[PDB]
RNA sequence: CCUCGGUUGGCCUCGGAUAGCCGGUCCCCCGCCGGGGUCCGGUGCGGAGUGCCCUUCGUCCUGGGAAACGGGGCGCGGCCGGAGAGGCGGCCGCCCCCUCGCCCGUCACGCACCGCACGUUCGUGGGGAACCUGGCGCUAAACCAUUCGUAGACGACCUGCU
RNA sequence: GGAUGAACCGAACGCCGGGUUAAGGCGCCCGAUGCCGACGCUCAUCAGACCCCAGAAAAGGUGUUGGUUGAUAUAGACAGCA
RNA sequence: ACAGCCCCCCCGGCAGCAGCACUCGCCGAAUCCCGGGGCCGAGGGAGCGAGACCCGUCGCCGCGCUCUCCCCCCUCGGGGG
């Protein structure tokens, strides 16, 4: 059933917090509530995290369990993990809210016409597939 | 052409348990939840609008039933987003559970 | 809110929807409650029944009809916890109390209409896997409401209905889908400016 | 925005021919300053636009004291082609700047609203 | 005493000197307490205890907090204490698993409250050992003795209930 | 006229699970649509309520795109669906309009009321008396009095009266 | 403030505005936790829930959680079957 | 060893330093600048001087310029060093 599982090299990302939106490796685990938590490459240096603040990605790292820096850096710069994350829909997504938050006033009145047009082109296409869908005439 | 003041509830008076000081008021300001986000609608105007029976003089208008009880927003309540504010009178309670709105006019944006 | 808050009662613990329902209500919103068959009680169902008979056996020595009014049907119940915090005794509390509307299962006025969640009042999330609870509808059933099996009745039919509703509007969005592949060219211009502000992944 | 007088009042023009807003005092305590900017650095405002340029005029009341005649003449407020003359000389040139961004014009012509989901302390100006 | 998070303190203290010993004993402590006066006061008081002295009759020549030299390490604790019940003395050794010394001081606090309803008044510590994961007693400290350990996270509660108060969909517990 | 004031865009709906969900598609079975078995996608929900839709300055020259199988009818007539409180919704036929409304541009104009509040909607709001204007329609009961006695302190009740 | 209360806890009082506290609180009544509070314990077919205070004991439980002492065990424990 | 971990070293080197990679303190003669919201405006003859005369722009405190002269940089005499 599960996919996704708390083990050493565990890429997690930081939900909330002082390190909120940040890319952590699950270096070790402390007692079924912490975790050693380094970020070398995303600036998060080594400490305890609650795991109630985590949300598990896909990525594993491979290096043994309360490594150094160097091991965990050089184990997340070999195969990348910046760019394969950013590379994610989930990572998209974040930076999709990010730039929506960000957005002026003239950058919502643009938006408004964009969607307004795109909206009304679509919506003729809508009615002359229904069109062409209704006339059906089979015994 | 639009609405351009944020809604907010009458929720209540600033009380104790069994102590009620009317002269100031607790809004609730509609999309406002939390404390940190209270920062923006300090100082703004506010304003008690509602109907009676006799005509009263309208700056820049034809007299109407329209009558406004003025006020500002004055500091934040509790964690919720809650504000208090002060008015010119002391708002009536049946005006609680009832719409204020908050102007934006002393903009400091 | 200006406009009527349409909460469904299913999944959701008495007292916890029963107190978000009462400041809404104090705060001068229309809210009416839906399913409230659906409604759970924390606790196994035994130790609620009790409880309930508890409430029944509470009336007046003297004159029964002038006591405490047992009303057994669930949006009753609901109806009353809400009462039990609302101020009920004061006009603000009458007018409260007013504000509120209370069904079992979802009548045609709100069947046709999305219905609210509150997630500090779910089960799911307020309550721990392992723990028993007590559903509603079955308790006020088993004291006395009479009307379990019709509801039920309409219920299943209110379900056909929003499952060819629900067959409609997902035709109609795989057609919109369709509609978005086929024009493209024309509509790349402004998707770049949503995707630009965020809009639209 | 053109330029704060020697009262501390702005002075503006959103172009009479977008909005209808001729050059006209304002008080910044009463603007929302948006993000978006056009660089009118190196246009002209004429050095006659003052504080005693844009003062109101009033007539009432010389030689009449008890009103038994209506004295609502005047009232007409006239403009002056001096006004409209200022009003072509920066237009003419605030204009072109304008237009040099595609569809600020519109944004100019629109009306600023609050619609029932945004909250003007999450929107970003 | 109350608590918080508490800090390790190294104390150490002396009689004053008398015309009966001119360099009278100096005595060193681990206190364990939230600041440096409450550190100061539980010195003296087991110090009272042990040897006959009084904070009148003494003075304390140095109290600083001890910093992990370690803290970026989980480790095992060993902690022998004595505390009151509410019928009897008893003696307890507890196991806990910590960056810090002082975090481990301070779960054990924490523990013995929930578990025992001993109030940190009643909680005497008297040893604090970090321990090799071979020499651990307690099988909760003792499970996570896995050098390829692996667990999900299998029903998540949303936290969030209040933003939004109100909504269409439903949570999802499974991630 | 008199009176009561609130409000200041809408969301037209799967069922649900939560140690799991959602979407799409080829083969089997039931009336050309659904249910299963594959297979392919998404899942810190993006086919996302942290969402979606509509979006209000108005016109006049004036071009390029969207459309042109298109929008409007308090225009008529017909049909269908909806009963849990249907007080609602959808589809056709005739007729009458404009090629305008949607986006990007060109062009100038409108009280530009000289810094200022209750502005902006629902709204042709609810309720009550009354006047005028037309069309299409209706011509009743209750109570008292009387009678009854299946009833009864009195009321009330059961009854009868070209 | 303790729902309520001569005596408890805080604090003693001219008529007011602003700020801040005490004791006590912050699901709703009812001002304030709508914190992404921390760690555990606990399921009650009479649960529990705050000085005075408004109800309980001895004695038990193979419910569960910690702890103390002792003992057996690959020279094969323990429990089952013979 | 085809990963790592802990301690002592024969000794370290560089940066940073209670970190602007939010791990863990106490402070400011070892401390200053700027900004926002709220409430308030009580008092009313402060002139040792001219012998006041338009309503004392006054006391204490902190400053600038001139009664010296050279220069420098912008405006077209004014402004800044
Ligand atoms: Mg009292
Ligand atoms: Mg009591
Ligand atoms: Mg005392
Ligand atoms: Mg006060
Ligand atoms: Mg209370
Ligand atoms: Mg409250
Ligand atoms: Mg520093
Ligand atoms: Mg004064």
């Amino acid at each position: 059933v599960f996919r996704r599982f708390v083990e050493v090299g565990r890429v997690a990302y930081v939900s909330f917090g002082p390190h909120a939106g940040k890319l952590v490796a699950i270096v070790d685990v402390i007692d079924q509530n912490r975790a050693l938590v380094d970020g070398p490459c995303t600036q998060v240096r080594r400490q305890a995290m609650p795991f109630k603040c985590m949300q598990l990605t896909d990525f594993i790292l491979k290096f043994p369990h309360s490594a150094h820096q160097k091991y965990v850096r050089q184990a997340w710069q070999k195969a990348d993990i910046n760019t394969k994350w950013a590379a994610t829909r989930w990572a998209k997504k974040i930076e999709a809210r990010e730039r929506k938050a960000k957005m002026t006033d003239f950058d919502r009145f643009k938006v408004m016409k964009a969607k307004k047009m795109r909206n009304r082109i679509i919506k003729n296409e809508v009615k002359k597939l229904q069109k062409a869908a209704l006339l059906k005439a089979s015994p | 052409s639009g609405r351009l003041w944020s809604k907010a509830i009458f929720a209540g008076y600033k009380r104790g348990l069994r102590n009620q000081r009317e002269h100031t008021a607790l809004l609730k300001i509609e999309g406002v939840y939390a404390r940190d986000e209270t920062e923006f609608y300090l100082g703004k105007r506010c304003a008690y609008v509602y109907k009676a029976k006799n005509n009263t003089v309208t700056p820049g208008g034809k007299p109407n039933k329209t009558r406004v009880i003025w006020g500002k927003v004055t500091r934040a309540h509790g964690n919720s987003g809650m504000v208090r504010a002060k008015f010119r009178s002391n708002l009536p309670a049946k005006a609680i559970g009832h719409r204020i709105r908050v102007m934006l006019y002393p903009s400091r944006i | 809110e200006v406009q009527v808050l349409v909460l469904d009662g299913r999944g959701h613990l008495l007292g916890r929807l029963a107190a978000i329902v009462a400041k809404q209500v104090l705060l001068g919103r229309k809210v009416v409650v839906v399913r409230c068959e659906g409604i759970n009680i924390s606790g196994n169902f035994y130790r609620n029944k009790l409880k309930y008979l508890a409430f029944l056996r509470k009336r007046m020595n003297t004159n029964p009809s002038r006591g405490p009014y047992h009303f057994r049907a669930p949006s009753r119940i609901f109806w009353r916890t809400v009462r039990g915090m609302l101020p009920h005794k004061t006009k603000r509390g009458q007018a409260a109390l007013d504000r509120l509307k209370v069904f079992d299962g979802i009548p045609p006025p709100y069947d046709k209409k999305k219905r609210m969640v509150v997630p500090a009042a779910l089960k799911v999330v307020r309550l721990k896997p392992t723990r028993k609870f007590a559903y509603l509808g079955r308790l006020a059933h088993e004291v006395g409401w009479k009307y379990q099996a019709v509801t039920a009745t309409l219920e299943e039919k209110r379900k056909e209905k929003a499952k060819i509703h629900y067959r409609k509007k997902k035709q109609l969005m795989r057609l919109r889908k369709q509609a978005e592949k086929n024009v493209e060219k024309k509509i790349d211009k402004y998707t770049e400016v949503l995707k630009t502000h965020g809009l639209l992944v | 925005f053109l330029k704060q007088l020697a009262s501390g009042l702005l002075l503006v023009t959103g172009p009479l021919v977008l909005n209808r807003v001729p050059l006209r005092r304002t008080h910044q305590k009463f603007v929302i300053a948006t993000s978006t900017k056009i660089d009118i650095s190196n246009v002209k405002i004429p050095k006659h636009l003052t504080d005693a340029y844009f003062k109101k005029k009033k007539l009432r009341k010389p030689r009449h004291q008890e009103g038994e005649i209506f004295d609502t003449e005047k009232e007409k407020y006239e403009i002056t082609e001096q006004r409209k003359i200022d009003q072509k000389a920066v237009d003419s040139q605030i204009l072109p700047k304008i237009k040099a961004i595609p569809q600020l014009q519109g944004y100019l012509r629109s009306v600023f609203a609050l619609t029932n989901g945004i909250y003007p302390h999450k929107l970003v100006f | 005493k109350a608590s918080g998070t508490l800090r390790e303190y190294k104390v150490v203290g002396r009689c004053l000197p008398t015309p009966k010993c001119h360099t009278p004993p100096l005595y060193r402590m681990r206190i364990f307490a939230p600041n440096h006066v409450v550190a100061k006061s539980r010195f003296w008081y087991f110090v009272s205890q042990l040897k006959k002295m009084k904070k009148s009759s003494g003075e304390i020549v140095y109290c600083g907090q001890v910093f992990e030299k370690s803290p970026l390490r989980v480790k095992n604790f060993g902690i022998w204490l004595r505390y009151d019940s509410r019928s009897g003395t008893h003696n307890m050794y507890r196991e806990y698993r910590d960056l810090t010394t002082a975090g481990a001081v301070t779960q054990c606090y924490r523990d013995m409250g929930a578990r025992h309803r001993a109030r940190a008044h009643s909680i005497q510590i008297m040893k604090v050992e970090e321990i090799a994961a071979s020499k651990c007693r307690r099988p909760a400290v003792k499970q996570f003795h896995d050098s390829k350990i692996k667990f999900p996270l299998p029903h998540r509660v949303l936290r969030r209930q209040h933003k939004p108060r109100f909504t269409t969909k439903r949570p999802n517990t499974f991630f």
